[PDB]
């Protein structure tokens, strides 16, 4: 089997994280969470 | 006039040669020395004392080999908590391990070579030393206290899981430091809305949540053995060291 | 958003881990080469 | 067999390859976390405690950064004698600056690379660690006691001329130990009709008159953000040396 | 796979090898024959 | 145009030139306050206090330059047992004499050249640097506690039979430890029907019986001119290496 | 000061600069004309004239590129002989020679001409190697020295006249240099090395004992191979030149 | 036993010493050898025949050091050509053997004779420099194969004849090792490279493509040439032996 989901990002090290699907050259899917502008 | 010169000739060669054997057997000497202390530094890593009893916060620890077989400890709060292992658990000291690979190694080094050979220059026996001596001193190296220890990977060690289960306002560490079995507890304060400092006052993440260091405790206890295989590396390096030295100054001096 | 929050990345491999393994494997690996090898040498002895 | 020998050959080098690929992201991240650490140590260096006490001779000093912006002085002598700075002036204390910049080097080595390159041999990535190393070696001995600092270079230090206004008995020198700052007074004697001892019975020439050193009074005090600073020095510098042993390893094992 | 790497090792290694026989049979042909033409050589300036 | 870049490169030629001699009169500053430091250091060794005071087994011993000239011990055991030498006797401490020799070859190292020459790259004085640097770290490391002397070596030692004459359950051993000249008596125990850990509970053979000690006992004492002559290596160390360092700067810079 | 040392690096950088850009544009331009001369060289060998004409022995061949498509050889002992069917005996040595060309002509082609010239050690490393195909090309084109009698007579070339050949007689065609050359050598065996090709050479042939007797050589130019070898000359020389100028520029800025 | 051993490394060093001093004088001996011999090369080209004369072509040439100051040719097609006014053409290749001659002289005189002897690495280099000059010197005098017919018609010897001359002819004039040759190329353009120098060479010339119909060469030794040539072959040969000896030496007592 091979891979579509990736996780790009940790929740304490950065603030972006992301599920993006990538099916081939497509990107099917880009789920993104961004903790701006203040850290709450 | 030439037959001075040839018989002459001759004299130097035979001194040169004579020598040559004095620092052969010099050689083979040294490194069956280097062996005996080296399988005793060796012999001191497998079965000599088992339990040790490590200021304000007290621990007994069961200690067999590489493997931290038990850990009862009591720490005394403004309020005292006492934990131990499952009982059926050990925990390995990986500088321990480690260590005994690099002894391994040094000896392997020394046993695996003909003891019968001829003199030569020496680069060879120097290439021999050289290898011994970084074995040495990374055993040494290793059986000291490791800085690059974050307090997330305390946390990720298999220690926090081996307690009765304890909180996460508390983080055990144990480790090894020369000569001395270390046990460390972290007292943790969770944040209001890196990691290397190991000081009070250093903030880490760990799990989900942001975590920042209240307080330190560090007990510590001499290990005889380890105390005695120190030695033994130290006096290997002396003795490794001079060889070295011996045979620089007879390649230079006939050179 | 609770998905992409919860997702656990793949922890970056162990370099010492790999070559520990891929050691293993080099070393079983080259003992059955040796056994192959030298069965046939040894064929070349024979009648 | 051709073919066996060329399928067969596309094996290694894949995983030779894969191989390269992992110490690639393993040289990264230890890269990046190297940035991280220098540059909290960098932080350490500028604006935290100021105020410092330091036996039988005592002094509070006030620290800002490099700047030692002001020195108090009690001196006990068989009698008590008082001093202080022009109020208006400040010492620095060139260790701290030196330290600092072998930081900021160290910090531009890491910072001025492409950290997006395929991984080759490592020679390269073992220049970069050597470089590395070169400056936190150098800040963490520049932190420490200078050696090669004589008494005449010590009167001639404008910290003479920084205090109210004093004599020719008694000198006074401020300097950082490694995690101490401290303070020394050279109690002195001129003499009846080199200079590296610093010890009771020293001699040495100023002026034009000749003296000796009568006695010394050393006191200290823990910098707790120059400790912060070492242990920083410390972790790095083992974080480069397991990188440069890794990428010995690999290469040799591939060659 | 360290199995097919340590059989590629092996049949790689095994053409040198070969060759290399090759190799120190001619190099010793055209050195006897060295031998003989140079012998010849010497015999032309003596009598 | 060629009168511009000729002119131009005369220009950067009388730049570097100069500076060429301003690290030729710093090499020489340097080298000339090495001898003097050096010279100071050698004056140590040869005649200052003689007679020094030596825990639970004590020891009046009188060191004339390196030559104990007496050892006056009282040991306190279960029970006091008095040693002295055979009062006409001295025993050499070959650690001092080492020392002075790797003294005496820095100094003809310094001396030996014309301080007269114009000034090349450098790699010579480099050369000259690392020579002398080995000598002085050499002499410290002598100075230091051997660690691979025997307890066989110890008792063929001249000093056992130095002594009123003792038995075979004592062993007495005199060295230096880097500023402190130190005195251990082991203790033994024949054994009912190797040799380098000088730890209670280590085994040798001697004679042709087989010994275990039983207990060490150490005492100390600070030789005040051995930690100037310490202190002297260390400063003359770190003048060398700046040197060196400023070099290579110099060099690097115009290259 | 410092100005004017800055000023004087840039005027100097700018000078060697721009001097590089020239050996640049000669270091192409002698490799195109390489190109243009070695293709032509390479033309003469694939395919002019291809009758040939080679005083005791005389011989009418026909060579078409490498091979040797007829012989008819008359000889004075008068006997007469050709080649079978419609065969051709390939002359290795031309084979060999085009493929010395043929490497070289690629290590021409195979390269980048947007160079943004650097120092010259890879130009010289290139000049080496066509070099060293052009000069290996010369070499085999002239006449090989280590060609053993029986070697001669293990050659095809022997066995392929009509009519079938005597025991006698042995026949070696060979190019040297530019020149086609037929030589028969005229054996006797003797009653109860190998290396002259004299008259009074002995040697061994299958299992019997023989020496030459007398023989006979003749030759004849062909055009198409004293053009190839002119190319090889000038290509050389050429390669040489450009060799030189780097070196030279190299030493000056140096 | 020392004293033995003593004397021994004594009485080697002794026969080492007395026979670096026996190379020393060897070498400078050479030395100076080289230098009369080459000086006397070197006048052989300043200043002795001027006048030379060059079977279907023939031409009366006077040739004063490099510079061919005069050429009178006869060309059977009878037509006659001369130099105009009193003008010289000057041969490149005999001034450029001129310049190597210089250098190698100045090689020799420019270095001290005062040499005790040292190890011979120096010498040998001097050697190598020397006779690259020598062998550059009869290279350049060896007639040039990377002379394209295009250069030829754009060199100025095709402006220098009397009467003004037709564009079906073209003339080249060159030294071969130590012979002056003249040589006649006549062309003819054809109807709607350049290197071969031979009948059925094709080139582009001004705006108009010509092919040499055919061509004529005449040749004459030149004595003083000849001489100088000489004289490089015995310095070459000089310097060769001298840098044998210092290898045979320096492997003797290595």
């Amino acid at each position: 089997a091979k891979q579509e989901n990736f996780i790009l990002g940790s929740c304490g090290t950065d603030q972006v994280k992301g599920v993006l699907t990538l099916q081939g050259d497509a990107l099917s899917q880009a789920d993104v969470n961004l903790k701006m502008p203040r850290n709450n | 006039m030439a037959t001075v010169m040839a018989a002459t000739a001759a004299e130097r060669a035979v001194l040169e040669e004579e020598f040559r054997w004095l620092l052969h057997d010099e050689v083979h000497a040294v490194l069956k020395q280097l062996q005996d202390i080296l399988k005793e530094a060796s012999l001191r890593f497998t079965l000599k004392q088992e339990n040790f009893i490590l200021d304000q916060v007290k621990g007994v620890l069961t200690l067999q080999g590489d493997a931290l077989s038990q850990a009862d400890v009591n720490l005394k709060m403004p309020r005292l908590l006492h934990f131990a292992f499952r009982e059926d658990k050990q925990w390995k000291l990986q500088q321990i391990q480690d260590a005994r690979n690099h002894v391994s190694q040094a000896i392997y080094l020394l046993t695996s070579r003909d003891q019968s050979y001829q003199f030569k220059t020496g680069a060879e026996v120097l290439k021999l030393m050289d290898a011994v001596m970084l074995q040495l001193t990374r055993a040494r190296n290793r059986l000291t206290t490791p800085a690059t220890l974050t307090l997330p990977e305390i946390a990720a060690s298999g220690l926090t899981r081996m307690f009765p289960a304890l909180p996460s306002d508390l983080l055990v560490n144990v480790y090894i430091n020369l000569n001395k079995l270390c046990l460390t507890v972290y007292q943790l304060h969770a944040l209001q809305p890196g990691a290397v400092l190991h000081s009070p006052g250093a903030m880490f993440e760990w799990g989900s949540q942001r975590l920042e260091v209240s307080h330190v405790h560090k007990v510590e206890c001499v290990i005889p053995w380890l105390n005695d295989a120190l030695v033994y590396f130290t006096v290997s390096l002396q003795l490794c060291q001079q060889l070295k030295d011996k045979i620089s100054v007879f390649s230079s001096y006939w050179s």
